[PDB]
């Protein structure tokens, strides 16, 4: 999948990202650890190709 | 100085530090062919004769871009969980919402973290057009701000047990108490004072915020991370501008008036001197990248040691005696809040290294001996708190002789009028 | 002669000296607590008492041995005056900066 | 090395050692046309085509300057107050003359 | 060429320097503002003043 940094997607499986416009992925709104980093809270991974939001952590409340 | 008198502090000041340190640069990357040669091929094939230098310029810049992640990975993501504070913000009397997550606000920023984002702010085309291009940061504002808050949450609600393993509650008077037995003062000091302590906490909380809100040099080491990285690329962008010993500054100009022959000299001309531009522009970039990563090394080292526990290192997280700190995230770098116990009104009296009693020499456990002109107590060294000399508070040592200065005194006994009566 | 000049520091010796004047009486007089707010006065086999118990050992074993600790560290200050006047290569890194 | 003993010291002595830091290095400024050229004017309008070399020269060169006397700074002036010794220098036998 | 490798040189001397410099200055803050339980951080064996 192929990243095209700095450009909106409307010059050049099609989203867009603040780091670029991104071709070949598709979004899940699932969360996941980084396994492929792309910028702006965009982690790519492989399961066809995935771009997901970064997960930060398990949420623990404490009591 | 004298030779038998002490002073001993008689209260206490709560007071809040704020301390400033960068963290990560701006992410930058350079297109080594567009900004030499531009759309000319001649160029790039004149270009490609002096070697890989293209390829090692773009690998530097690579590695400063994936170590200011780095840098900013390091400092905040200290921790795999995500704490919440508790819906009910009571504390014993202890207010958080200047450094709390506001609701209100849609980035979630507390009003501290809002001010300091504020207050740090078609030459971007300029510089964009020309081939160099700035890559946006891994994590987002709003992240860091979460992982603040993660961190804040947990220093509030379970002390410094999170940070070395599970998360064990504590309530708030209480990691209080054991902070306060961490620099030497007994608990009963904070649990009679808790009110006066609370206050004081609060006013210099408020008085943090006024003070960066009305100060414009406060942040001035940011500010000057983003003024020298735009400097550096405003400069850069400039020496494409000069002839560099050559006829004409233009590329096209010159392809479109001269023969090749002597065309190649010129292009030559242009080339060495735009490449001997981009090496010192890849150097100090290296330099200042070299600098940020001891600066977040450094901030990772005190969020760690002063965030996640109480440190007895001397100045390390702030002036004074040490209680806890806050972490406030800012553009390219972190900003702490030091909460630290100075001791205030001072009072002076007459002490003695022991106390001779029955041909023995008495020695206190933990406190120091002082007079008041006429009678003899033990006190704690950091706050004035009078104690009758019993046995229970003093250890005994050999006879009177050997140590020098000695005074004369009763020892009281516990026991004594237990089986007295 | 070809352009390169040298500029004074802003703090003159003789200011840095008494920098580390006042240092030196601040923790000669009144311990560590001078350095984490205001100062307060402590005679010096009390303050030796002190860091005695920093290190472990009781106060006793410094008030009993006064003289002996004493002449110990007048022997060590003879000692390292003398070995800095007679090696020349301990200060090998301020002579090798300049 | 054994199962049940011990060692304990019965006796100290008082060590004194040295530590040799450096903090801040000769400050130094350049004139770049002054070196590059001289006096002769031709060689200054030669240099003048390369641009803004001269002017990254002295910024460098400034903040060096700047930084040591900052570094000065952080070392010593960490006090602020001016302490004075005692007239009588007594302090229970420990003589503090070499310093 | 010449007052660009001066001025390298310079600046790498300089990141040492300052190195050095904030070294001294937490040796200061810690050895001689107050008693420091790391070791060998103020002196070989068990520290008491500086
Ligand atoms: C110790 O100092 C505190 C202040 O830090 C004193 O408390 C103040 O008392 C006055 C009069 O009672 C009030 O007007 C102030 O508002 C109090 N301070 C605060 C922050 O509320 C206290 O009286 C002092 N105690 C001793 C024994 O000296
Ligand atoms: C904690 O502090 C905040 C602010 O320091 C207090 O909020 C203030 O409340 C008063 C009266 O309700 C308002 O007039 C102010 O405008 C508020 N300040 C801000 C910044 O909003 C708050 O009352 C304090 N106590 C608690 C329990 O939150
Ligand atoms: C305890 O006693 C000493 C000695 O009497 C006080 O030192 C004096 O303080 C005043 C106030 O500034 C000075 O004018 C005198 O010169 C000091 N004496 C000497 C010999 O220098 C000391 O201040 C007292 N402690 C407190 C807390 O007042
Ligand atoms: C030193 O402190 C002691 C203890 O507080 C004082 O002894 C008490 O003093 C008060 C007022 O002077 C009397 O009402 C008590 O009866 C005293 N108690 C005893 C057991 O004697 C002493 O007066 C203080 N000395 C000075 C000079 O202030
Ligand atoms: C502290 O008390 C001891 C014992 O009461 C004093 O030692 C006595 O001092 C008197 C007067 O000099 C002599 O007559 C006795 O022979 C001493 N007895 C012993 C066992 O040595 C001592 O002088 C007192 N110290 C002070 C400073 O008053
Ligand atoms: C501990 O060591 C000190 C010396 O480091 C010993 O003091 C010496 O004692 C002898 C005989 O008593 C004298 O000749 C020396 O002059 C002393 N040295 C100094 C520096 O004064 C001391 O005796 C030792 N303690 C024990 C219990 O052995
Ligand atoms: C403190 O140390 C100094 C020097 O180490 C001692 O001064 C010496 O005194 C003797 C006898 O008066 C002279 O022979 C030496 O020449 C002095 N040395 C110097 C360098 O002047 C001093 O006696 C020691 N004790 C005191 C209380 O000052
Ligand atoms: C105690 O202090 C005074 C004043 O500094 C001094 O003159 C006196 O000699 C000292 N005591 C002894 C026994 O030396
Ligand atoms: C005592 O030491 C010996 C050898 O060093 C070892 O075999 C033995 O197990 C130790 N004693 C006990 C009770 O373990």
């Amino acid at each position: 999948a192929v990243l095209y940094q700095g450009v909106n997607c409307t010059e050049v499986n099609v989203f867009q990202t603040r780091a670029g416009c991104l071709i070949g992925a598709e979004y899940v709104n699932n969360s996941y650890e980084c396994d492929i980093p792309i910028g702006a809270g965009i982690c790519a991974s492989y399961q066809s190709i995935i771009a997901y939001t970064m997960s930060l952590g398990a949420e623990n409340s404490v009591a | 100085y004298s030779n038998n008198s002490i002073a001993i502090p008689t209260n206490f000041t709560i007071s809040v530090t704020t301390e400033i340190l960068p963290v990560s640069m701006t992410k930058t990357s350079v297109d080594c062919t567009m900004y030499i040669c531009g759309d000319s091929t001649e160029c790039s094939n004149l270009l490609l004769q002096y070697g890989s230098f293209c390829t090692q310029l773009k690998r530097a810049l690579t590695g400063i871009a994936v170590e200011q992640d780095k840098n900013t990975q390091e400092v905040f993501a200290q921790v795999k969980q995500i704490y919440k504070t508790p819906p009910i913000k009571y504390f014993g009397g202890f207010n958080f919402s200047q450094i709390l997550p506001d609701p209100s606000k849609p980035s979630k920023r507390s009003p501290i973290e809002d001010l300091l984002f504020n207050k740090v702010t078609d030459l971007i085309c300029a510089q964009k057009f020309n081939g160099l291009t700035v890559l946006p940061p891994l994590l987002t504002d709003e992240m860091i701000a979460q992982y603040t808050s993660a961190l804040l949450a947990g220093t509030i609600t379970s002390g410094w047990t999170f940070g070395a393993g599970p998360a064990l509650q504590i309530p708030f008077p209480m990691q209080m108490a054991y902070r306060f037995n961490g620099i030497g003062v007994t608990q009963n000091v904070l649990y009679e004072n808790q009110k006066l302590i609370a206050n004081q906490f609060n006013s210099a909380i408020g008085k943090i915020q006024d003070s960066l809100s009305s100060t414009p040099s406060a942040l001035g080491k940011l500010q000057d991370v983003v003024n020298h990285n735009a400097q550096a690329l405003n400069t850069l962008v400039k020496q494409l501008s000069s002839k560099f010993g050559a006829i004409s500054s233009v590329l096209n100009d010159i392809l479109s008036r001269l023969d090749p022959p002597e065309a190649e000299v010129q292009i030559d001309r242009l080339i060495t001197g735009r490449l001997q531009s981009l090496q010192t522009y890849v150097t100090q970039q290296l330099i200042r990248a070299a600098e940020i990563r001891a600066s977040a090394n450094l901030a990772a080292t005190k969020m760690s040691e002063c965030v996640l526990g109480q440190s007895k290192r001397v100045d390390f997280c702030g002036k004074g005696y040490h209680l806890m700190s806050f972490p406030q995230s800012a553009p390219h770098g972190v900003v702490f809040l030091h909460v630290t116990y100075v001791p205030a009104q001072e009072k002076n009296f007459t002490t003695a290294p022991a106390i001779c009693h029955d041909g023995k020499a008495h020695f206190p456990r933990e406190g120091v001996f002082v007079s008041n002109g006429t009678h003899w107590f033990v006190t704690q060294r950091n706050f004035y708190e009078p104690q009758i000399i019993t046995t229970d508070n003093t250890f005994v040592s050999g006879n009177c002789d050997v140590v020098i200065g000695i005074v004369n005194n009763t020892v009281y006994d516990p026991l004594q009028p237990e089986l007295d009566s």
